[PDB]
RNA sequence: GCAUGGCCCUUACGGCCUGGGCGACACACGUGCUACAAUGCCCACUACAAAGCGAUGCCACCCGGCAACGGGGAGCUAAUCGCAAAAAGGUGGGCCCAGUUCGGAUUGGGGUCUGCAACCCGACCCCAUGAAGCCGGAAUCGCUAGUAAUCGCGGAUCAGCCAUGCCGC
RNA sequence: GCCCGGAUAGCUCAGCCGGUAGAGCAGGGGAUUGAAAAUCCCCGUGUCCUUGGUUCGAUUCCGAGUCCGGGCACCA
RNA sequence: UCGCCUCCUAAAAGGUAACGGAGGCGCCCAAAGGUCCCCUCAGGCGGGACGGAAAUCCGCCGGAGAGCGCAAGGGUAGAAG
């Protein structure tokens, strides 16, 4: 899913945070 | 897609607005293809630079949340012709 | 007349998101509607969906109008 | 001898079957001048589509083969 | 369970089923379910008339789905073809519009395997 | 009970009589027919017919349409001595109002678009004839049954004459116009 | 890059500026990234690194927002503060073999942030789309050990970033 | 008339005892070579003669029909 | 070239030749037949969603120029269409 922005992996990869990977 | 600001060149804006004081000639060419299509100015004929020449744009009004540049394609292209490899 | 084929012919409801409208007499009950929400005849319409969000409030009638260019 | 109406033509010379060497095709514009003007060579070379070396060579062929009409 | 249109998921979780609508992603979908007291993990093949319409009401009233939406896009698309909009001449030419590269790739908006070598 | 009905008998009818009018209770501009031809979108029938335009469009006006067929030779159009390529529907009286009125001021709208009806479009006897870009888009939608964007071309024949007498009848009846 | 013999231009082959272009697109090839899924995917929770980088910089902790971010605001001249939290793993639940909760292209729309300015041409966030791909022909590349494979982390450049690159851990 | 055989891509032809249509020529891409030949791979092209049947399904099976080909009849 | 059909040559009845002029036939239709009942064209000009300069529509104007399986002629809407 590394290219799927709407996911855990997707975010981690892109190096960002959001609704799908909150800043803890 | 900028922010809480809306952008337009102060001097492309003037020529326009002071013109709305009386209204007239569409002879108004600007190189500011970078400024937002003048909402409070729906009807003049703007001559947006093409990088080569000034392409007049009727600028109707259905086009207000855009830029004067979106109406002056800067590249010229009309299909390709032949390939050739071996080099 | 013509027996058979013909629709059914029955009244229903013309809803409307801006007050009642035509009186049943077609063949449809529900529908988006929107008679006109602004007619259009000459004016009272031309609601030109272009309204630059929050117009004015910024970049307005300033910068110094024409000025004493006459001198 | 001389021409009456200005003409534009292309000179081709492709040599590549076995592949020994290669070729040197070119195009030119030829038009008549007032009587007594003689010969003239217009060096209209753009971004260098032709080497500043083969030019006199393509001219020593025009001028040369220009002997007999 | 005809919802927005004629799409009746079933045999599949309600949260995943809805998805099959043209305007319902795992997002919105998962919302409507908690705004209708419906248990997500419940198969459609178990939804009660109550819940079914009790849900059909929300989904089908809030935002504009299948078809309705479809038309929207088409409209927006054609509107970009006005006086000379670039993002518009882009749809016309049939190439990418989001500033992509065309020297290579761009296949998603072109014909796979065109060839033409002189 | 009828919708417009009144609109014409009550309104329009008098504004005309004295704006024109006079003498007879007959030489007053009034509609008498409402026909409408589809043609079959941007691609005609084909042995595998279409007839959905029939069944659907039929009841989008309340009453099945007929089927017209070409004539003469075609050559570069694909047709022949004809059969079919038509499918149109006339109709007057009641249905004329109901179709255009319970669709005139509520239906015609919605379709994402500009100003009013093309002005210079009338002739003599005042009949007009608009012609939306077909686009079966609204009214009476109830989706599904969606195969082609086929729509139509509406013909409205009225009494009257000239263009004013005619136009006055529509304009004062509910026909937004001129750009 | 620089230096340098010779040749060449000196109201221009030098200089300034606005705008464009280097981002073009019928096509061909190279290096790569993300994949086609169950030894997998998604969600919640819970662990174990190293090497680096930071004052008109890194920015704790609060608060609004679903987010990106925004207001506030402590510490830190940094083995003393923080960028962090590592990911793969582990545990519980969900998916049940389908072009799918695989895959994410593409497109519409709504926003955020840098900068005078993001039409050409930025990066993020969110909603809606959701494509080709379920394993790849002739051919062809890498590696002999903490290597290959796989997982994440840092840095230079840098306002920002088209880094899926590069040098490192 | 009788028996037997044939018609498949622009041409030359395989089509196996029912499901799907293919080599070859030509051309276009690739691959291999330091490079050019030679060689390899990958493409796009069908009323499968026409008709009726049989079958879930026919270019294939069955019956007829036309046009070829072979042999033998014979033609008021 | 050789039989058949249409027009002309053929000199206003019929007929009339030439290696005179110009075209067709060696079929076809179970509805393209019988009868009963309805319907009227082609184009010209307007007005018309895709619409060529003829798709199908609407409004006038239009005695036949349309149509009638195929040549040509005759005939024909007061129908043979
Ligand atoms: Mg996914
Ligand atoms: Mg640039
Ligand atoms: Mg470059
Ligand atoms: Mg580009
Ligand atoms: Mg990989
Ligand atoms: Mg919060
Ligand atoms: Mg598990
Ligand atoms: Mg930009
Ligand atoms: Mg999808
Ligand atoms: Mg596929
Ligand atoms: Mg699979
Ligand atoms: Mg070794
Ligand atoms: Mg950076
Ligand atoms: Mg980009
Ligand atoms: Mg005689
Ligand atoms: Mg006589
Ligand atoms: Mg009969």
């Amino acid at each position: 899913g590394k290219g799927d922005r709407r996911t855990r992996r997707g975010k981690i990869w892109r190096g960002t945070y959001g609704k799908y990977r909150p800043r803890k | 897609s900028l922010k809480k600001g809306v952008f337009v060149d102060d001097h492309l804006l003037e020529k326009v607005l002071e013109l709305n004081a009386k209204g007239e000639k569409r002879l108004i060419k600007t190189w500011s293809r970078r400024s937002t299509i003048v909402p409070e100015m729906v009807g003049h004929t703007i001559a947006v630079y093409n990088g080569k020449q000034h392409v007049p744009v009727y600028i109707t009004e259905n086009m207000v949340g855009h830029k004067l540049g979106e109406f002056a394609p800067t590249r010229t292209y009309r299909g390709h012709g032949k390939e050739a490899k071996a080099t | 007349m013509k027996e058979g084929i013909h629709p059914k012919l029955v009244p229903a409801r013309i809803i409307c998101g801006c007050g009642n409208v035509i009186e049943t007499y077609s063949t449809k009950p529900e529908i988006y509607v929107e008679v006109c929400s602004k007619c259009h005849p000459f004016y009272t319409g031309q609601q030109r969906f272009v309204d630059t969000e929050g117009r004015v409030e910024r970049f307005q009638r300033r910068y110094g109008d024409s000025y004493r260019k006459g001198r | 001898e001389t021409i009456t109406k200005p003409v534009d033509v292309e000179g081709k010379f492709i040599r590549q079957t076995g592949g020994r060497g290669q070729y040197g095709h070119v195009k030119i514009k030829v038009e008549p001048l007032p009587r007594g003007s003689g010969f003239e060579f217009v060096n209209a070379i753009v971004g260098g589509v032709i080497p500043k070396e083969y030019i006199p060579a393509v001219q020593k062929g025009i001028e040369e083969a220009m002997q007999s009409g | 369970a005809r919802i927005a249109g004629v799409e009746i998921p079933r045999n599949k979780r309600v949260d995943v089923a809805l998805t099959y609508i043209y305007g319902i992603g795992k997002a919105r979908a998962k919302e409507a379910l908690e705004k209708t007291g419906i248990n997500p993990a419940t198969r459609v093949k178990d939804l009660t008339e109550a819940e079914v319409v009790r849900l059909r009401e929300y989904v089908e009233n809030t935002w504009k789905l299948e078809g309705e939406l479809r038309a929207e896009v088409a409209a927006n698309i054609k509107r970009l073809m006005d006086i000379g909009c670039y993002r518009g001449l882009r749809h016309r030419r049939g190439l990418p519009v989001r500033g992509q590269r065309t020297r290579t790739n761009a296949r998603t908006r072109k014909g796979p395997r065109k060839t033409v070598a002189g | 009970d009828v919708a417009l009905k009144r609109k014409y008998y009550e309104e329009v009818r008098p504004e005309l009589i004295r704006r024109f009018g006079y003498q007879n209770v007959w030489e007053v501009p009034r509609l008498e027919k409402v026909v409408i031809n589809q043609g079959l979108g941007e691609a005609k029938e084909d042995a595998r017919i279409l007839e959905k335009a029939a069944q659907e469009l039929a009841l989008i006006t309340g009453q099945k349409p007929a089927v017209t067929r070409a004539k003469k030779s075609i050559s570069n159009f694909k047709l022949r001595k004809g059969m079919p390529i038509g499918l149109r529907v006339t109709l007057r009286r009641d249905r004329m109002w109901i179709f255009l009125e319970k669709l005139l001021n509520v239906a015609l709208p919605r379709i994402r678009d500009f100003r009013g009806l093309n002005p210079n479009s009338f002739d003599g006897r005042g009949n007009y004839n608009l012609g939306l870009r077909e686009q079966l888009i609204f009214p009476e939608i109830t989706y599904d049954m969606v195969d082609a964007l086929r729509g139509m071309d509406i013909a409205v024949v009225t009494t009257a004459e000239t263009d004013e007498e005619a136009r006055a009848l529509l304009e004062l009846l509910g026909f937004p116009f001129r750009k």
